[PDB]
RNA sequence: GUGCUCGCUUCGGCAGCACAUAUACUAAAAUUGGAACGAUACAGAGAAGAUUAGCAUGGCCCCUGCGCAAGGAUGACACGCAAAUUCGUGAAGCG
RNA sequence: AAGGUAUGUAUCAAGCUUACAAG
């Protein structure tokens, strides 16, 4: 196999008779679906990074042929300067103090991890809808 | 499908005998337009058997 | 009766995460049209969102080029009869239980076993598109599709879960405006929305505006392009290509054909890849 | 279209 | 409730006919009577469906094909009737009626090279006499010197009938074709029955050459007589040969 | 892709379809095994 | 949250380590289509006289049964299409 | 255990079924 064979472009006016979606490559009726063998842990880490903080690195192979950015909402990534969820962060801010009873001696007073937190007109419309 | 147990032995021999004589007359008659007035060779067959039992 | 490997799934149903984890059964639920046992898939789109499993089989999605769970067009993100009226052909399918129903689904599956790539009959008329549907193809979709549906016991004010009620609260739905072809309730309002856009007012005279200030020629429109796009309309009385402003001036004899040009070009005549510039001419000896 | 697609080979007679 | 009784009539007859076809899927009387019952409704896209799924059960009967095609041809849907005639004749080649009715349909339309193409496809399967001289009759009724010449030399290779040998001698009796008509007589004289003649070729060849002058007419009945059949002829015609040669010439004293 | 009832569509594990005689006797060497047929007169 | 390490200077403040993303989310439903049985009223009962044993065949009809038994009124449901014989019409071809 | 107290229709709920797609 040679690079010049597969990298050779296609002659033509690109056939703009079709729509954008039907001219686009596929194997499955919705996009070219193909297997993969990513590391489990870094998949889960950057997944949880996006799921919490709304940014992650982008997965690709041949989008621009160079892709090294972040995605989602961009500016909050550099607000935290690219930290993760498994890191003891630079500050301990907006924490929320629970009250603990971990003796197992008092009864109806022991709340271990089950501790409920220290924090603890529409019905006219609801009756007229029902 | 269902086997041929002892209660449908006699009701299966007639079935396969008249299937065999059906696609024997279907492949034996020449290129005439009608085959057997849709059933009549079979009527002659059963009449032949009734005349056999009655001699 | 049916296995699968990966679902159809328009983009608004996947959610905002490029990294989603999704689970599959082997014969899951049934299709909600044809009762066929597909392979139900489930995932989490977003962190404030319900799971949105999988609603119809791969066969009943390949019939009408429809996504897998929200039942919208895979090319646009539009309902079904919007597409079929906007392509003026229905691609019929029966209504009853057997009467030609599972018969035609079975046979159209049997003649879809080869490709698995494109819809069965829509492939010929999904090319001649992008004129009447592209004006309403809402990209950057709203994710209110994925939000979890409204709980009871906030409706009755009883919900002991407090904050951790996963579903929603304080969204009382309204009992005035909420299958597969027709008829669907918000679609009538959406076709009234497309039939009743915001044009320029039609001025009180008798069709004197046969001239029009169409411009933004740049280097895209040429003289023979616009006068052969108007020659199918009909005959000119005077053309010019005034290139100081990159504009073109055409009229019609007895206006009517150029009338549909006024209907074709309210920032709408898209040839040569440009949103053309249109405002109203004189027709006033000025 | 409504009708089929008509095919004849490059050299010979009408293909059916 | 006229709509109710009308749709009741239609639904009861449809339910009757669907149960009748569902009982016996082999006797095709049910499909043709049900399909022409919907044809009596005079505006249909479902009697097409009844025939087009009525040949899934038995495509090998001619009655269903010719009745569906005469239905589609009875109405103005000409393109569909042609579009099922071609699959009828490619599916069932050896039945003559489909070729005949499809040629006849295109005769009632224009005489386009479509019709000639239908005919030459019909020639290609090597049929009997009945079809071949029907196609030469088609070429004569559009007055073709060229094309009835073209399609009738490929004739004789397959039917060497003496009735057809003497009617490849036809450019004489329509065009007179002088030198190449004599060549047609050469082609007649050299082939089979070299010493046995099939006792009939030279009767008609003598009739034309007696209709011709005394060019070379003495030879074939009397002096090319090596090729006899035990008496050169029966008793029925040799005195008739003599008075056949007597009184149609220069008559020298 | 969705076969008949024997494949996946039924749990009817009928008797007479129970793994009987689940190995095949091949004709061994003292009988007319096909290696001793490839040359015999 | 936790526990451990003075690890960096106050037991307190901090730093590091170990631990790493559950849930057909509901107690609901504005909910949903509602078929079976029972009631109601009809229809009513194979084989050319009457009473009748049955066993089959066909599939878009099922029930009971562990059923490649068996029974469900022979489980039900199964009907007038004559064809070729006379004659009219029309076509193709020939003399 | 079946083999006997028939089955076949037309209106009227719980049993069972998803708690979904949705401007
Ligand atoms: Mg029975
Ligand atoms: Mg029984
Ligand atoms: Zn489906
Ligand atoms: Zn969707
Ligand atoms: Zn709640």
């Amino acid at each position: 196999p040679t690079y010049e064979t597969m990298f050779a472009p296609e002659f033509g006016p690109e056939n703009p008779f079709r729509t954008q979606q039907m001219a686009a490559p596929r194997n499955m009726l919705s996009g070219y679906a193909e297997p993969a063998h990513i590391n489990d842990f870094m998949f889960e880490q950057q997944r949880r990074t996006f799921a919490t903080y709304g940014y992650a690195l982008d997965p690709s192979l041949d989008n621009h042929q160079v892709s090294a950015k972040y995605i989602g909402s961009v500016e909050e990534a550099e607000k935290n300067q690219g930290l993760t969820v498994f890191e003891t962060g630079q500050k301990k801010t907006e924490k929320r103090k629970k009250f603990k009873e971990n003796d197992a001696s008092n009864i109806d007073g022991f709340l271990g991890p089950w501790a409920k937190y220290v924090d603890e007109e529409e019905q006219k419309e609801l009756d007229e809808i029902t | 499908a269902k086997t041929v147990t002892k209660q449908r032995v006699e009701s299966h021999f007639d079935l396969e005998l008249r299937a065999a004589v059906m696609h024997d007359i279907l492949d034996m008659m020449p290129e005439g337009i009608k085959q057997n007035k849709a059933r009549t060779i079979l009527q002659h067959l059963s009449e032949a058997w009734r005349c056999w039992k009655a001699n | 009766w049916e296995d699968a490997d990966f679902p159809i799934l328009c983009q608004t149903c996947l959610g905002e995460n490029p990294y989603i984890r999704m689970t599959k059964e082997k014969y899951g639920k049934e299709c909600k049209i044809c009762a066929r046992p597909f392979t139900v898939f489930r995932w989490c789109p977003g962190v404030r969102m319900r799971f949105k499993k999988t609603e119809v089989c791969q066969t009943c999605s390949k019939l009408k080029n429809v996504c897998q769970t929200c039942l919208l067009d895979l090319e646009y993100g539009l309902p079904i009869q919007v597409r079929d009226a906007g392509l003026s052909f229905k691609d019929d399918m029966p209504k009853s239980d057997v009467n030609k129903e599972y018969y035609t689904q079975n046979m159209e599956r049997e003649i879809s076993n080869s490709d698995g790539t494109r819809p069965v009959g829509m492939l010929g008329k999904a090319t001649s598109t992008s004129d009447m549907l592209l004006k309403l193809a809402r990209t950057t979709p709203y994710y209110k599709r994925n939000r979890p549906h409204i709980c009871s016991f906030w409706v009755k004010g009883e919900c002991k879960r407090g904050e951790e009620c996963p579903y929603r609260h304080e969204k009382p739905t309204d009992p005035d405006d909420p299958r597969y072809y027709g008829i669907n309730d918000p679609v009538a309002d959406k076709l009234l929305k497309r039939a009743s856009t915001m044009p320029r007012l039609d001025p009180p005279e008798d069709k004197t505006i046969t001239t029009l200030y169409v411009g933004g020629l740049g280097d895209t429109i040429t003289e023979t392009d616009l006068r052969n796009h108007f020659y199918q309309f009909g005959e000119i009385r005077t053309i010019t290509v005034v290139q100081r402003q990159q504009c073109a001036f055409i009229q019609f004899a007895t206006r009517q054909a150029a009338e549909v040009a006024a209907e074709k070009s309210f920032n709408k005549l898209i040839v040569n890849g440009r949103r053309l510039n249109v405002k109203w001419g004189r027709s006033q000896a000025a | 279209s409504n009708a089929l697609a008509i095919q004849v080979d490059s050299e010979g007679k009408i293909k059916y | 409730t006229d709509e109710e009784e009308l749709n009741d009539y239609k639904l009861r007859k449809r339910k009757t006919f669907e149960d009748n076809i569902r009982k016996n899927r082999t006797v095709i009387s049910n499909w043709i009577k049900y399909a022409q019952w919907e044809e009596s409704l005079k505006e249909i896209q479902r009697a097409r469906s009844i025939y087009e799924r009525a040949l899934d059960v038995d495509y090998r009967n001619i009655t269903l094909w010719l009745k569906y095609a005469e239905m589609e041809m009875k109405n103005r849907q000409v393109n569909h009737a042609r579009n099922i005639w071609d699959r009828a004749i490619t599916t069932l080649p050896r039945v003559n009626q489909f070729w005949y009715k499809y040629t006849y349909m295109e005769e009632m339309l224009g005489n386009v090279a479509g019709a000639r193409q239908v005919f030459e496809r019909w020639m290609e399967w090597q049929p009997e006499e009945q079809a071949w001289h029907s196609y030469i009759n088609f070429e004569l009724r559009y007055k073709e010197v060229d094309r009835a010449r073209t399609i009738y030399e490929r004739f004789v290779l397959v039917h060497p009938d003496v009735k057809n040998w003497i009617k490849y001698a036809r450019f004489e009796e329509k065009h007179a074709y002088f030198a190449h008509a004599r060549k047609v007589y050469e082609r007649a004289v050299e082939f089979f029955g070299d010493e046995h003649m099939d006792e009939h070729l030279y009767v008609a060849f003598a009739k034309f050459e007696e209709n011709q002058k005394e060019f070379e007419r003495v030879r074939v009945i009397y002096k090319y007589a090596l090729d006899r059949i035990s008496k050169q002829d029966a008793q029925e015609l040799f005195k008739n040969y003599t008075i056949f040669e007597k009184k149609f010439g220069d008559r020298r004293g | 892709k969705g076969e008949g009832d024997l494949s996946q569509l039924s749990k009817q594990y009928s008797s007479r379809d129970l793994p009987s005689h689940t190995k095949i006797k091949y004709r061994q060497t003292t009988q007319d095994a096909p290696e001793e047929v490839r040359n015999r007169d």
